[PDB]
């Protein structure tokens, strides 16, 4: 299609709407220039949800204890309030680890306070404390408790940070509390910024002053890679083979002492910009830490990533660099000639949150497929900016797009395969279309790194081309 | 590393040396681990009669919960409708959950919509966010009906839903005959089960309450079905299937099946099916109402005996021998129709199957959980099978129906070493898996877990999971299955006994040391 | 010794110690046992390529068949005919055979008769026991037929069962009227299937033969539907339901679904339902006669083209995706009836599964056994899913069945790594499976001593059975189960992908080792 | 019910037949009179059946493969005729081993001939020579081959016998021709006999000249017992408590040496005589070793037993047997304490093969039932006058019943519990009367010994007061 077509197809869309949700969403929508640097001058981001369009997004809470503090495994999270927003996250998300669940570790259990009335009228401090004592009591390994509060903390007026200050200083314990009630913001967004802060305000200063830890001039933390059916591992490795010291992972397969660990870092490794740019900024302003975007989908970012990160230090660094990557070179070229023949000329749209949506299209584009159409949940008009110049020309860009304009754009634009989430998958495959979670990866994975690119290619593979997909119409119709 | 003609995914990528000794060296290096003996040491603790006592002692701590919130339930129960778009007043991090849940429980689309109040609507209320809501929403999606109910923030803000609908309907956001059933729905009281009853008397309220008038009990000979919060497909298809068999004219008020079952046929069906709105409005003329699931349905029951004058009857859910019977016992004096011999044929069919699969069902014990209704059906067909349900746990159950249960016990010998729990968790069943270990676990996904926490206190305390109940995500298709009626009974008995005969498989499979037991006849 | 409280049967009762101190004893004074070194040394040996070799030149030895003996064909076509009385001329051991097979299988009654000739028949024949026999059994059992086959001492002997048939109505044993249709069924010619076919041919014969002359293919408006040796009830059932729901006349000729699976109501029923005799002298008269499963229903084809004048259509086993459709056009075609919208949604509700499913179906490899068209439906099934079916064993397969198995390989990508294999036993199979390792088998019950022997190498080696086909004799009830259409697809498919996410499970439930990969959501 | 309705109940039941089979019937059902000591005044027994009155029995075959011989572990059995009868045996007896199975033992397995067109035709004795090589190629650890005939070796004029012994010479293997055809015979019973003589003729004389093995004054073997769910090892733990030596046993978990070595042994102990008579006198004509006969079943018959077998000993052992007596009384007295009251006064019904219609009557009497009907498939009448004895007066006793006449018997009697086989277990149950199958156990057991009449009491127990019992009759019929 033709940026004229593309922008018919955005305007037709649109007729649908009440004037009030049509002048909204028109702001949202965009046809693709990579000459552009400043998205504010193409489309809106970050703004409150229209009423009663079935947006995609979540909201802090599934940000702060879903996305950021869920993941590290040494800790016990509580989902304060309601018994509701922790059973539905319980295990969701693909955050891996190793441990021995419900002795050290946690992350795949769902710790509530399960507020009833008698707690909404008179408050849940109360609760808090005592559910604190019962955790140490069953507990008794666990290295910290976050609090994260859903919708009726802050509404009723609880204190959260007075009962974590005093029974922390009872227990010299570290008690977080988490102000991540989802009526706070627009989307899972605020949730990361807000989780953010907790481990600045509460965690990451414990050891500012003790300098036992024995550092070295190779010392670097993956800063927002969650792990998602082993990510963090399947990029850890190379960073290691490269020479590197991986002190800390941001959160994924995290332990709180690696995150008490990581202000004696050389530099932090920011994957996803989204989620962990404030504590990076934080750190490179108190530490003096620098920090760098990287991207470990597919060999070609792969190797980019790897050789930037590379010339940060050393000649032996940069020296292990170019090993690694001729290790690899001839598993991902095997991977290119078994799979990129399959898969040449497909078109793809995605839909994700914050990063995958701009960060996976160089995987693609190695093995010849094409992305006609991207967007993102909850993304911000810098993360558009570093968009626009991964996008083709005349491209289409949704923020924050509604369930009727995603099936209208399908339709219309007719992708080989689509990639985004959940809530997406069951609508798009019924109408004959290839569809891959690129969330939780449709419980495969991992994606990043070399190893992840040969599960990504086989995945991206299997489902395109499976039978099934010529089967939909019946023969007598 | 990847050899490219067998690619590894997670399992068993991880488990190459690299990748192991990789993970030693983040352990050791980083995470400040406890020494393994210790973690061990714990563990053993974990399994003791000692911590179980600690572990029931709990009054503010829950672990792992066989419960959700109400507006889930308000969800499923609107879903049941004609073109019919649940509506959730309030928080839209909650309707993404809701949706979620359900995708991964049926492996289909779960559409669903919210207004989206934020911290502003604290200081104003959520008026404007329905006004818009409602006109965006029929606009975009274009139901017949919007269904709307409250996520948590809505509640403690206080917004009043009648008020805020009927201000939408005078300023002309939406059209005043437009239908706009709703309920209040606090996660903070109940569970999910509370949500459906409460968004079910809202709907029959919105049709019925004004119009009364007009109804004569037993003008239009039907019987009216109310089903309750229920995930099986088979279950809204058996009962129909058997009141069809019957030639008794019924309503199913609230019927997702289509809509939770469409075809892959190229195009995507935002609606199917469903109760219509017209079954609601001429409900009271029908010569009664039978209540599928009770003990969720309280409210709906004073609604239908105080408005619509039905005499509901005192049924059971339908479930095993003696439920079912007594289910078709009564709609065949209601309707005045005879059971059919195609029934008392299938009922014999079942009595048949019980008689020859008796002898490995016997005496076995099984821990079980769910909703108060499934759980009770569940426990007494046990003890038609000859089974003892050793450890009955209801999260969100009460005093009142846990009184019945323990009678339904009093009732059989095989209900002597039976014990009931209300309000406790998953983690209070796993202490009694270990302490007083049964057979089998009955339960959701969430059971996974604990079987996984048996095995490694070692193979001999394993306790196998044996997947009934919501939510199913780690198995495709068994929303599919029945648990209702003689046929629910059926594949109910048919999954227990191959269950056990699938263990006995394992445990006898060692050469030279038990397949002296490895029988193939069985 | 035994605690009363908890009785232990064989297993674990011969694990106590002093039972193992026992055995050690008998063992070591009295047995003369090979050393176990010896014993690993050979089982090692035994799942080579070297020993595969070997194995695969047997000539005269058959080790562990997946196949069985005409006459039980002959009893199993015969059962399904109203009030008849399967009878085998011949060897009474025989029949208690017979029977205990199928009761172990459907745990249901088995009426089969013998007339008991013994070694003194070798003289003269058993012209007397068939006199006796058919008069004793009409008087005993009241059939309204009895449907006469062989075993293969009167086979050898060479006794003429018309000739026997027409003397024993000469001379007054029974009426000249009463039906006693036959077939010779020599268990040294092909198989149980082979059985099947005869029997049914000499049926068709008996009610048809003499009466061509007034019939009129077309004249009664219904399509015959031939279903040959047929073990699961769900297939007679699906088959007459699709039939049903398209409005098409049909004729389901061997219908055994009622007599197995009568109720438990307080009373013995030896016959029940079946396909009547008037439906017999009419088939004829049919538009035209399907054969169900084409590759063992030759002879009964070349009777019904022959006599009937009915071309019957080229159609494979309706199972999985394609050959349903096809089945369904074809029907269609010839009945005029378009296909009901039921059907198409049913079609595409399989379809949705599919698509759900895909992702840990895709790649995987079975073993597989069976009878030819059950076994080549599984295999087209199998590639419409993105399997692999790389070892395909057809014990009673024939060479041109092989070349059309060959045939659909060929027509898939997902056939590249397969071989169909004919006249080779489980025995062979074993091999198969230990030197080119699939994720599964698909079989019998006698397919469980294969995945013993797999576990016995190593738990990395270990090949789980999925339970599909004839006869299982270790799981209660799975006869009721459907493998053809859309229905048997969908239960196929869901048995496939949770049997697959069930060894994942057990392979990621390692408590710190392999459970990062446990998830709760598949 | 008394003599006089028994009678008449058998007069009715005979009306339906045609005179011929009418008269023979009549011949084979009787009133039972423990008066009487020689049954050949009151019934007939082990006669041809008449045709088409679907009789229970089975064939030579089943009484020489299926019985005596299938069970020998280290040894393998051909199936040698078509593929009918080794399939339909195969693992259908629960005769239980120790052993690595297709390795050192092969009692599940089913190696067969499979005879085709041509081995009719042309004979199947170099098809055999063949199969045997290939029998020693593929499974060269097993310790000797059985060649069990069907029905058309003998007809067709095939000679096993040279086979065998040139094959065994060739092979220095011991290889057993068994002309166990089914059509030789009337029911099993002469499979057993054929049985025993080839297991005298080309087994039992091995070590007649070998004076190596160390006896002793206690050495026993075990006669007659198949081990039907660990059955001989139940039985063997009792007699080796008791001081005893169990050389072997015949054939459940029975190995070829074992077999070999029994003609050093003091006493052979008979279980089941009907089976395994025929080798007892053998051993006591050509070895001068006394038998006797014994009963495992319920505590009384077991405590006699015990008694009398070691009365044949010394002091030591005599001794012994009241120390294993004194062991077990609590365990028994236990079962019986929590099991008769449950099943006291009921009464059963039995139809079995050759031993166990009359052996199981004193466990029955143990838990206060009744046993109001017996008989038996092949029985001779040495086996009804150790019956008549064994059974109350006017009990009905029936030989070869047909299906009808057990059906009609069991309408008039109802029982409250059948004891039967599996072609009976599914009429009996669909009439709702409790059913337990009396050879395979119902896939429980054992049943012989102390450790036995648990299990029995256990499953007579679950059956009879089953809950499903009470819901054969819909509550509106
Ligand atoms: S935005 Fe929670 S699911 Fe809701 S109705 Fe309350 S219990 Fe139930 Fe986010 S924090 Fe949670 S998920 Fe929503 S409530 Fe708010
Ligand atoms: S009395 Fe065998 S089952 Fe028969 S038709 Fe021949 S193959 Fe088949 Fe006994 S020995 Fe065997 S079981 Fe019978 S045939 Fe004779
Ligand atoms: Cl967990
Ligand atoms: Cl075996
Ligand atoms: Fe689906
Ligand atoms: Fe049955
Ligand atoms: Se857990
Ligand atoms: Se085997």
């Amino acid at each position: 299609m033709s940026r004229e077509e593309v922008e018919s197809l955005i305007q037709e869309v649109l007729e649908v709407y009440p004037e009030k949700a049509r002048k909204d969403r028109n702001k949202h929508l965009a046809v693709n220039d990579p000459a552009v640097t400043q998205s504010k001058k193409c489309i809106i981001s970050n703004k409150k949800s229209q009423p009663g369009l079935m947006t995609i997004r979540g909201c802090a809470y599934a940000g702060s204890k879903g996305v950021v503090w869920g993941p590290i495994k040494d800790m016990i999270h509580i989902s304060h309030g309601p018994v509701g927003c922790g059973q539905y996250s319980r295990a969701g998300r693909r955050n891996y680890y190793i441990g021995t669940t419900g002795v050290n570790a946690f992350v795949t259990m769902n710790f509530t306070s399960d507020f009833q009335e008698k707690d909404i009228v008179f408050g849940g401090d109360k609760k808090l404390a005592k559910l604190i004592d019962e955790v140490e009591t069953l507990f008794p390994l666990n290295k910290g408790i976050s609090v994260q509060s859903e919708c009726p903390i802050g509404l009723i007026g609880d204190d959260i940070e007075s009962v974590s200050k005093v029974k922390g200083a009872e227990l010299s314990k570290t008690i977080v509390p988490v102000r991540c009630e989802g009526f706070r913001g627009v989307s899972q967004s605020l949730g990361h910024h807000i989780a953010n802060d907790a481990v600045r305000d509460w965690v990451l200063g414990k050891r500012d002053e003790d300098t036992t830890f024995a550092s070295t001039p190779y010392d670097v933390a993956i800063i927002g890679d969650y792990n998602i059916g082993g990510d963090a591992w399947s990029s850890r490795i190379l960073l290691e083979e490269m020479g590197l010291r991986c002190v800390a992972q941001w959160s994924g397969d995290g332990s709180i002492s690696e995150i008490e660990l990581t202000p004696k870092v050389k530099l932090n490794l920011v994957h996803c910009y989204r989620s962990m740019n404030y504590i990076s900024r934080h750190m490179e302003e108190k530490y003096g830490i620098p920090w760098m975007e990287y991207n470990f989908f597919g060999p070609t970012k792969t190797i980019e990533s790897l050789r930037a990160i590379a010339a940060k230090f050393d000649e032996s660094i940069q020296k292990k660099c170019e090993e690694v990557i001729a290790k690899y070179k001839p598993e991902w070229e095997a991977v290119v000639a078994k799979y990129r023949p399959r898969l040449e000329g497909k078109r793809v749209m995605l839909y994700i949150g914050g990063l995958r949506p701009r960060h996976v299209i160089g995987a693609y584009e190695d093995l010849g497929m094409e992305v006609v159409g991207t967007g993102y949940e909850f993304a911000h008009n810098d993360d558009y900016d570093r968009t626009m110049k991964e996008m083709g020309d005349s491209t289409l860009l949704y923020d924050d797009v509604t369930g009727y304009e995603f099936e209208e754009f399908v339709k219309r634009i007719k992708p080989d395969l689509i990639g985004s989430g959940i809530k997406e998958k069951f609508i798009f495959q019924k109408m004959g279309i290839p569809f891959r979670q690129m969330h939780s990866w449709d419980y495969s994975g991992p994606y990043h790194g070399f190893d992840g690119f040969a599960i990504f290619a086989r995945d991206m593979d299997m489902t395109l081309n499976n039978p099934c997909w010529k089967k939909l119409q019946a023969p007598w119709e | 590393s990847q050899q490219v003609d067998k690619i590894k995914a997670s399992y068993p990528l991880f488990l190459d040396q690299d990748y192991k000794d990789m993970l030693a060296k983040k352990r050791d290096g980083f995470e400040e681990k406890y020494p393994q003996d210790k973690i061990d040491e714990v563990f053993q603790w974990t399994t003791t009669k000692e911590y179980q006592e600690l572990n029931f002692q709990r009054e503010a701590l829950t672990v792992n919960p066989a419960k959700a919130c109400q507006p889930l339930g308000a969800v499923l129960c609107a879903l049941g409708f004609e073109k019919t778009m649940p509506y959730v007043h309030g928080s839209q991090g909650c309707v993404a959950y809701f949706r979620s849940y359900f995708n991964r429980h049926f492996r289909e689309p779960v559409s669903c919509v919210s207004d989206s109040m934020t911290e502003d609507a604290a200081v104003f209320g959520g008026q404007q966010n329905m006004k818009d809501g409602l006109q965006n929403c029929k606009a975009t999606y274009k139901p017949d009906m919007i269904a709307v109910s409250t996520t948590c923030m809505a509640e403690v803000i206080g917004d009043d839903l009648n008020a805020f609908i009927n201000n939408s309907k005078k300023e002309g956001f939406i059209p005043d005959e437009f239908p706009v059933p709703f309920a209040h729905t606090p996660s903070f009281v109940g569970s999910h089960v509370t949500g459906w009853d409460n968004m079910f008397e809202g709907i029959a309220r919105y049709f019925t309450l004004k119009s009364m008038d007009d109804k004569v009990v037993g003008s239009n000979k039907k019987i009216n079905i109310v089903p309750g919060f229920e995930t099986y497909l088979g279950n809204f298809r058996v009962i129909k299937r058997m009141l069809s068999e019957m030639g008794v004219g019924y309503s199913l008020l609230s019927d997702p099946e289509e809509v939770l079952d469409t075809p892959a046929d190229g195009q995507f069906r935002m609606y199917a099916g469903g109760t219509t709105q017209e079954e609601m409005k001429d409900a009271p003329n029908a010569l009664n109402t039978v209540l599928l699931q009770p003990w969720h349905l309280e409210k709906t029951k004073k609604f239908v005996e105080g408005t619509w004058k039905h005499e509901v009857p005192k049924l059971n859910i339908p479930m095993g021998l003696d439920w079912t019977d007594e289910f078709l016992m009564k709609v065949s004096e209601i309707s005045g129709q005879p059971i059919p011999a195609s029934l008392t044929k299938e009922r014999g069919r079942l009595v048949d199957m019980m008689t020859d699969s008796h002898t490995w069902l016997h005496g076995k014990r099984f821990a079980l959980w769910g909703d108060p209704d499934f759980v009770m059906g569940l426990v007494k067909f046990l003890l038609e099978l000859g089974c003892e349900p050793v450890h009955i746990l209801c999260h969100n159950g009460n005093k009142r129906w846990k009184k019945a249960v323990d009678a339904i016990l009093a009732a059989s010998p095989y209900g002597k070493n039976a014990t009931v729990y209300i309000g406790k968790d998953l983690w209070h069943l796993r202490s009694l898996v270990f302490t007083d270990k049964p057979d089998f676990m009955i339960g959701n996904s969430y059971g996974k877990f604990i079987q996984r926490d048996t095995l490694h206190k070692g193979k001999e305390f394993e306790v196998p999971l044996i997947r009934i109940g919501f939510p199913i995500f780690d198995r495709h298709h068994l929303h599919r299955s029945t648990t209702l009626g003689y046929e629910g009974a059926m594949q109910i008995l048919t999954t227990l006994v191959n269950s056990i005969l699938e263990r006995l498989d394992e445990e006898t499979r060692g050469m030279q040391a038990t397949d002296y037991n490895h029988d193939l006849v069985r």
